[PDB]
């Protein structure tokens, strides 16, 4: 099972609309049983349903989807959209976080996560959950560190331990510095498992920075973790792309992990 | 038939919706 | 034991109680079902979506009309949008309720006995009737003799009507309307030089139709006046925050409907069809069918719209035909509101078809 999250940068009818980046856009997303796609700028749902066409031109379940209504702050929106294989896993049940009103969730979030129940017949996990984010750069360690509470969430809700919470956390660099991390509960916390490490890079720009994570808990997930598994994929490398290429398709790589 | 066209001619208050 | 009022065009529904002056609910006459197989986060499975979701979600989605120039040619379409009708806009129990429906000039009867069909049989209503469109528009403007032109999004008729009676021998039917002018507005200003691709741009058009378009008094005149002068040039400011200008494709788009040849159409122009629907008609009749032209539907909101017809039907007429064009604020909505008015008066209650009767048909 092979799981990743992908910012792609202002992912919208344009970028799908070019054969060119569509193709890439594709290859990377068929690598994964799992994807999650953030930065998702389609405000009637085109470029979702186009990608879906490709994927799913040969075979119609190739790929089910689960996306959110437009979020943000602000007036700037953007959704989460997951794409799974339905032959590996099935989605059980969805929300996004809430903090017990209806537009509480934007007092900690921007883009209020999005939580995926997945059930696993294919690795020692049977059933987990994904908790996307995608945080303000702004507010990176405050929303870090509010997904402990997103975690709380979980578990009351679904009584489940085995959660990976994971995308474009903004984390490192000029948005969350050394010394902040003692301040963010799901990093200080053992319950939590980082498998990204700060030392990453996972920008296709020439910053170093680890803005893209993923996070596990629960002691049946950890145990299904692949060791070695989680990284940042650099489809520039792997593809023998320019550098101005691979920013056309997104300003950051994919960050993977494979479960058993 | 008459009734009802000469009823049209005279109109209704509707309401505010 | 309050009445619904349901009118069902190509481009929108309008649907509400009988006795309010205005629709409740107005949405796209649209029924999407996913081209793929997922869900909106914290929703389960839908096989359709109807109306302002459907068009909101319309990239994950294959579209249905199920009503094409006026007349309902998709059964199980249309019966998905009486469904999201009912339940989900209104929010009524239909078995509670005795409902008008409206329908096209010249609908079929064996069409007419469908819906009729769908209402007893699928939605348990008490009671129904069905009116034709531009009859309720004339009974709207209290009066029961005139001539309508009705333009909506999908269809322009011409419906002489003597005491109450359309009279479908004279009926024109034109296949030029809103839809049309949304698309040659967009057609002229991408010629302009401007760009609609993104669906949200796109979208943006239609907009830009219904607030800065007119209809000019004299179409040449006004033409040089927009290359003599930035004087009818107006500005519309895009939601994000640029402002665009536009002079003589505020009024060359709804001239269409007087001149079809500009879509490449080698039709009448709805003056020529008025003009042709009158002279159908008994001579004895036409005074007061010209003294009483009734404009009904979205697409005869231009500002102008009105003035022209005058003046065009003037020119055609005998030379002493006392000529007059009515053109209520509300016309938009004129068929519901004279369905609203004929389901509310104490004449109409015994011509309501009752379940009862419609089980000894
Ligand atoms: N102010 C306006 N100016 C110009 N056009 C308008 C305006 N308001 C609405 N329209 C147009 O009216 C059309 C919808 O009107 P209406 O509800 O009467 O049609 P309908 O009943 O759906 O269609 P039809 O009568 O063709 O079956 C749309 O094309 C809309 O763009
Ligand atoms: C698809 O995207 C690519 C990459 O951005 C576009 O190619 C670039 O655009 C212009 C072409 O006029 C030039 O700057 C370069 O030749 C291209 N850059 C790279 C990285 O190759 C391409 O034009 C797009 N296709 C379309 C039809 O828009
Ligand atoms: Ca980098
Ligand atoms: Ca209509
Ligand atoms: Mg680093």
């Amino acid at each position: 099972l092979k799981i990743a999250a992908f910012n792609i940068r202002t992912f919208g009818e344009t970028k799908m609309s070019n054969a060119t980046l569509a193709s890439y856009i594709v290859r990377i997303v068929r690598r994964y049983d799992i994807v999650l796609i953030q930065e998702v700028r389609d405000s009637h749902l085109v470029a979702v349903g186009k990608l879906l066409d490709y994927l799913n031109q040969d075979d119609p379940n190739t790929y089910h989807y689960v996306v959110s209504e437009p979020l943000g702050r602000n007036s700037y929106k953007e959704r989460y959209l997951f794409l799974f294989r339905p032959n590996k896993v099935s989605v059980l049940d969805t929300y996004q976080y809430d903090d017990g009103c209806e537009s509480c969730g934007n007092d900690s979030f921007s883009r209020e996560p999005a939580v995926v129940k997945f059930s696993s017949h294919s690795t020692k996990v049977k059933e987990f959950a994904i908790v996307a984010l995608h945080s303000a750069p702004s507010d990176a360690v405050a929303e870090i560190n509010s997904l402990y509470d997103v975690y709380l969430d979980v578990q009351q809700k679904w009584h489940l331990n085995d959660v990976m919470l994971m995308g474009d956390f903004n984390a490192d660099c000029s948005y969350v510095t050394s010394s902040q991390w003692s301040s963010i509960r799901l990093r200080t916390s053992s319950t939590f498992q980082w498998l990204i490490p700060d030392s990453a890079d996972t920008t296709a720009t020439s910053t170093n920075c680890a803005y893209d994570r993923i996070v596990v808990a629960g002691s049946l997930l950890q145990s299904s973790v692949v060791p070695g598994s989680a990284a940042p994929f650099d489809f520039q490398a792997a593809y023998g792309l320019s550098n101005e290429m691979a920013l056309a398709i997104s300003d950051h790589y994919p960050v993977e992990v494979t479960l058993t | 038939r008459g009734a009802l066209l000469d009823q049209i001619r005279q109109g209704i208050q509707l309401n505010k919706t | 034991t309050t009445a619904l009022v349901c009118d069902n065009g190509s481009g929108l529904v309008k649907a509400g109680f009988a006795g309010d002056d205005a629709p409740r609910a107005v949405f796209p006459s649209i029924v999407g079902r996913p081209r793929h197989q997922g869900v909106m986060v914290g929703m389960g499975q839908k096989d359709s979506y109807v109306g302002d979701e459907a068009q909101s979600k319309r990239g994950i989605l294959t579209l249905k009309y199920p009503i094409e120039h006026g007349i309902i040619t998709n059964w199980d379409d249309m019966e998905k949008i009486w469904h999201h009708t009912f339940y989900n806009e209104l929010r009524v129990a239909p078995e509670e309720h005795p409902t008008l429906l409206t329908e096209a000039p010249l609908n079929p009867k064996a069409n007419r006995e469908k819906m009729t069909q769908i209402m007893f049989e699928t939605f348990n209503v008490p009671a129904m009737y069905v009116a034709i469109q531009a009859v309720l528009s004339l009974y709207a403007s209290g009066r029961t003799t005139g001539i309508v032109l009705d333009s909506g999004d999908g269809v322009t008729h011409n419906v002489p009507i003597y005491e109450g009676y359309a009279l479908p021998h004279a009926i024109m039917r034109l296949d030029l309307a809103g839809r049309d002018l949304t698309d040659y507005l967009m057609k002229i200003l991408t010629e302009r030089g401007y760009s609609f691709v993104t669906t949200a741009e796109r979208e943006i058009v239609r907009d830009i139709k219904e607030k800065l378009c007119y209809v000019a008094l004299d179409f040449e005149n006004e033409m040089a006046t927009a290359a003599s002068s930035s004087s009818l040039e107006k500005s519309y400011e895009l939601p994000d925050g640029q402002v665009i200008t536009i002079g003589n494709e505020r009024f060359r788009c709804p001239e269409t409907l007087f001149q079809p040849s500009f879509i490449g159409m080698e039709s009448a122009g709805i003056h020529e069809t008025t003009y042709n629907s009158i002279m159908k008609c008994d001579i004895d009749i036409r005074k007061d069918l010209y003294a009483n032209n009734v404009m009904s539907g979205g697409t005869t909101m231009y500002p102008g719209i009105a003035d022209r017809m005058q003046k065009e039907i003037t020119a055609l007429a005998p030379s002493t035909m006392k000529i007059k064009i009515i053109a209520p604020p509300e016309r938009k909505y004129s068929v519901w509101i004279g369905g609203s008015i004929l389901a509310s008066l104490s004449t109409f209650q015994q011509m309501w078809i009752t379940k009862q009767e419609y089980d000894e048909a």
